[PDB]
């Protein structure tokens, strides 16, 4: 029926009053649909017919909506919404299935009118105003007033829940087991009693809300395996998504290629191996809403694999407070990384990858750790805790690693997998200098206006080299220069630069880097025996460099 | 006397509205403890149960103080208090003891206690709505507004100021020569005395709070002697300076003194006393790194000059309580970390190095964030304020841990930061 519920008070935005938009007569056809519903529903207290004076008045459209019978009537609250006071908003967090615990059988409800079961705060129906229109004649000022959550009002959604939460309470009490999730309109029930007993909790809940108006129409549970929730299917052992069908046009638009990260990304929650960098990668200040965008081979690659990684399918399984909770990271491509998470070997409980952000270059080592920290933090969401890694990369590898590195850091204790390819430092500076080992003053400059420039060095030994650069940065030469020394050097060597610039972006050790010409120099210093770095005064105190600066 | 209720109309700033920052998610652990913490609190009726006409909510961690086994839930008003407060850094703001920075010893006493009689303005009541969250939004958060000053809001010392005052009255009466300053929750005892003779003045008043209407926690926890430290003492007089010194050595290569060069460049921001335009020429040639070079110079009379003006602390640096503080840290090695506490780039005001061990128990994580509150400290101690830190650490993996390690009741603000090259050349 309606409500004994109180009614949480509301109050529009400070110096705000009602809406007043008037009604754009139609079709009498409508107004007679609406009419006769209106009337169906003061008959059940939900609307109430109102006087002259309640100024206030909202929409009210009457669409019968395309292969139905009946019509439904929608009133546009846009107006209200925007001069009702905002809300603790409803969750929009949702569970992640991953982290739903067992419950051997489980119930679906559906609070439909519920919405229309919960009171509405009473001094706050005037603005609940709305008419439908006198065919024309005898002026009908045919007016009704909401006294319940309107269909579609803005603190309608949260006050629904809250009025739900105070109610199941009660219920809940008696039966401390029985675990309950409710969302929108949707009431999930779960119990660990046989479907005999639990359905007996079933029915016997059903009335409990009956008793506080919440009318389910439903005579059974209109529950349906799997269960087709927020993009998932809900099985008794196994959760999976909804159907991915991914499209393939001859031309791809922004928001084409968009929807498809979108469709890949959540696809990526359990389909080990998806990729998606290069695709995403070609949305760049692609802010041009419908403008094509020729793929690259690579967009077009990944595109394919992630087509065939989806051709069959893979189920996810619940949660066990009582197991661990494992995590592995292995290494995919160019600089993804891919992972999952599991309680038991070869199942899993979600899945996941990780790309590192436009962010200059990077490393293996600290992009591996980055990945640890997504899969905590996600983690501490789904779970509540912290898993156990199990990661490929040696113990020494990464104490080296962090131990040297300019910045904190704290990943917890992971495990060691043999299973390659292994994360390792492919190189290391010497942080002492070179005995023996030829000195090369290397440098490089461009006019930031011509767009010239030249890269060269001079020795110890007297050797002397000068490259011509044209279309270049003041930048992209200091590490030519580098570059340019690392070709000529030896086995061994000491390169000096005026370049904090360069000195810092070799200093960090990449491996990997957007930049082609870093690439250049990472290959460079691996085969290098010892290689050592120095950066003097860039400019003014003129040392040794007082040379290179001159005929470069 | 207040015409309301005892309420001190309590009032967000002009044209501003309360906060409505994101609680993170917490591990089971805590959102146990959390839970526990609160029902209680609900009982003593400190906080009250909110609906969903409050679209208001500040964070709220769970900590643990000097103890090791009783938790405590930390709220994060910094977004509340940078909302009201300000209208309260003045309308009944507290001054600041320019001596406290200059006793010999202080020490810190927890009165968050007080608050929790005194009740809160039933309008202002609604900005202090903080959520206890579930794992996996299984469910929605339990949702509670304070009904009594909240410990962590800024607003708290202020309106209760009054009541403070009067009590230690009596003690600052025996007792002249002594200090007290309070920030937020804290009390900052300072004395001239000896060792135990400091401590027992503050047992005194320790004592002195205690008889009259306040617990009050610590300075320390116990007697029982088990070799720790975690018992907080200060001692403002020995904290002084900066170690911006140059290399003793015996064998200079070019590498050494091509380094030298850059360093003493460096400070040219700084200390007057050098410019090594003479120092630097000593190798126009292009010599060898790992090669030497000798002693006899037209320029080494800059070595000279320079090694000891850059001993000489430089004056031009001026706080000014309108500017904010802003601190920076280095990581630099064997769990040491330098700092340094400025208001305009390179007029540093306050530098030093906060160092733990080298490969104990520690990590880094835990040494940062065990520097941070030691910076803060200091630093509300000289200038009755916190600092803005720009930690060297990545976003995420702090928000994941500093709850951890983390003892004070504030909470100070901060940013994180990139590479600093060769400004990690600092020691
Ligand atoms: C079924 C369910 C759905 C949603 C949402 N959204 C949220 C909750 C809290 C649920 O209860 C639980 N269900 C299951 N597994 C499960 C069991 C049977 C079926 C069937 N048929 C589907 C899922 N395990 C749990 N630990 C919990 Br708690």
């Amino acid at each position: 029926p309606i409500s004994p519920i109180e009614t949480v008070p509301v109050k529009l935005k400070p110096g705000m009053d009602g809406p007043k938009v008037k009604q754009w007569p139609l079709t009498e056809e409508k107004i007679k649909a609406l009419v006769e519903i209106c009337t169906e529903m003061e008959k059940e207290g939900k609307i109430s017919k109102i006087g002259p004076e309640n100024p206030y008045n909202t929409p009210v459209f009457a669409i019968k909506k395309k292969d139905s019978t009946k019509w439904r009537k929608l009133v546009d609250f846009r107006e209200l919404n925007k001069r009702t006071q905002d809300f603790w908003e409803v969750q929009l967090g949702i569970p992640h299935p991953a982290g739903l615990k067992k419950n051997k059988s489980v119930t679906v409800l559906d609070v439909g009118d519920a919405y229309f079961s919960v009171p509405l705060d009473e001094d706050f129906r005037k603005y609940t105003a709305f008419t439908i229109p006198s065919i024309n004649n005898e002026t009908p000022g045919i007016r009704y007033q909401y006294n319940v959550l309107p269909q579609g009002w803005k603190g309608s959604p949260a006050i629904f829940q809250s009025s739900m939460t105070k109610i199941l309470e009660p219920f809940k009490k008696q039966n401390p087991d029985i675990v309950i999730y409710q969302y929108m309109d949707d009431l999930y029930v779960g119990s660990d009693l046989e479907i005999g007993q639990h359905r007996t909790k079933i029915e016997e809940l059903r009335q409990h809300l009956l008793r506080w108006g919440l009318t389910t129409p439903d005579k059974k549970h209109q529950k349906e395996p799997p269960f087709l929730w927020m993009g998932y299917e809900l099985h008794p052992d196994k959760w999976t998504v909804q159907p991915i069908v991914l499209p393939e046009k001859d031309s791809w638009t922004v928001n084409d290629i968009q929807k498809l990260v979108g469709k890949l990304n959540w696809a990526s929650q359990i389909y080990p191996g998806i990729k998606v960098r290069q695709l995403s990668k070609l949305l760049r200040g692609t802010k041009a809403l419908t403008e094509v965008i020729p793929l690259t081979e690579e967009a077009e690659l990944e595109l394919a694999e992630n087509r065939e990684i989806l051709k069959e399918p893979v189920h996810g399984v619940y949660y066990d407070p009582s197991k661990d909770l494992i995590a592995e990271i292995q290494k995919q491509g160019q600089g993804q990384w891919t992972y999952q998470i599991y309680q038991e070997p070869f199942k899993n409980l979600k899945t996941g990858k990780y790309a590192r952000m436009r962010g200059a270059h990077t490393n293996d080592v600290k992009q591996l750790t980055e990945a640890v920290q997504k899969i905590t933090t996600e983690s501490i969401v789904i779970w509540g805790k912290t898993p156990k890694f199990k990661l490929p990369i040696q113990k020494e590898t990464w104490e080296t690693w962090w131990t040297e590195y300019w910045q904190a850091t704290w990943i917890p204790e992971w495990e060691f997998v043999n299973t390659p390819p292994l994360v390792k430092l492919w190189y290391q500076l010497e942080k002492e200098p070179i005995v023996g080992a030829e000195t090369f003053y290397v440098d490089g400059a461009a006019n930031r206006e011509t767009k010239l420039g030249k890269a060269g060095y001079v020795t110890n030994k007297g050797r002397q080299k000068v490259v011509p650069l044209t279309n270049t940065t003041n930048q992209k030469t200091e590490l030519q220069a580098i570059y340019l020394a690392l070709q000529d050097s030896g086995l061994e060597v000491n390169i000096v630069t005026d370049s904090q610039y360069a000195l810092g972006i070799i200093q960090a050790q990449p491996d990997k880097s957007e930049s082609e010409l870093v690439n250049q120099i990472i290959e460079q210093l691996i085969k290098k025996e010892k290689v050592y770095l120095a950066w003097v005064p860039a400019h003014k105190g003129i040392g040794g460099n007082e040379q290179v600066d001159k005929l470069v | 006397p207040i015409s309301p209720i005892e309420t001190v109309p309590v009032k967000l700033k002009p044209g501003m509205d309360g906060p409505k920052v994101k609680q993170w998610p917490l591990t089971e652990e805590k959102i146990k403890a959390l839970v526990e913490i609160c029902t209680e609190m609900e009982k003593e009726g400190k906080i009250s149960k909110i609906g969903p006409e409050n679209p208001y909510n500040t964070p709220v961690f769970a900590i643990k103080k000097k103890d090791s086994t009783k938790w405590r839930k930390l709220v994060d008003f910094r977004e509340l208090n940078k909302r009201t407060q300000d209208f309260w850094e003045v309308q009944l703001g507290i001054p600041h003891p320019a001596g406290l920075k200059k006793n010999k010893s202080v020490t810190v006493l927890d009165v968050g206690d007080a608050y929790f009689s005194v009740p809160l303005d039933e309008d202002f009541r609604k900005y202090t709505a903080f959520t206890i969250p579930s794992i996996n939004n299984e469910t929605p958060g339990i949702r509670y507004q304070y009904n009594v000053l909240p410990q962590g809001w800024k607003g708290s010392p202020a309106i209760f100021q009054s009541s403070m005052t009067k009590i230690l009255e009596p003690f600052k009466k025996q007792n002249p020569d002594i200090v007290i300053y309070q920030y937020m929750d804290d009390l900052y005892v300072g004395s001239d005395l000896e060792i135990g003779q400091h401590r027992t003045k503050i047992e005194e008043l320790r004592q002195h709070l205690l008889r009259w209407g306040l617990t009050t926690p610590d300075k320390k926890h116990q007697k029982e002697p088990p070799f720790l430290w975690m018992g907080y003492e200060l001692h403002p007089d020995k904290w002084t300076v900066q170690p911006i010194v140059l290399p003793e050595k015996d064998s200079w290569t070019v590498n050494d003194i091509q380094k030298l060069v850059g360093k003493l460049n460096w400070a040219s921001q700084i200390y007057p006393g050098i410019k090594v335009r003479q120092l630097s020429k000593l190798l126009r040639g292009t010599k060898a790194l790992t090669e030497v070079i000798p002693l006899t110079e037209e320029a080494e009379l800059e070595l000279a000059e320079n090694r000891e003006i850059l001993k000489e602390p430089v004056h031009g640096v001026y706080y000014d309580p309108s500017k904010d503080l802003i601190a920076e840290i280095q990581k630099q090695g064997q769990g040491q970390w330098t700092y340094q506490i400025y208001q305009e780039p390179f007029k540093n005001l306050k530098t030093g190095k906060y160092a733990r061990m080298r490969g104990a128990h520690t990590n880094d994580v835990k040494q940062l964030t065990e520097a941070v509150q030691k910076i803060t400290t200091e630093s509300i101690v000289i200038w009755g304020k916190t600092p803005k830190f720009k930690l060297p650490i990545q976003k995420e993996t702090w928000e994941t841990w500093w709850t951890e390690y983390w003892q004070a009741t504030w909470i100070p603000e901060w940013e994180f930061v990139n590479t600093p090259p060769l400004v990690k050349l600092w020691y």
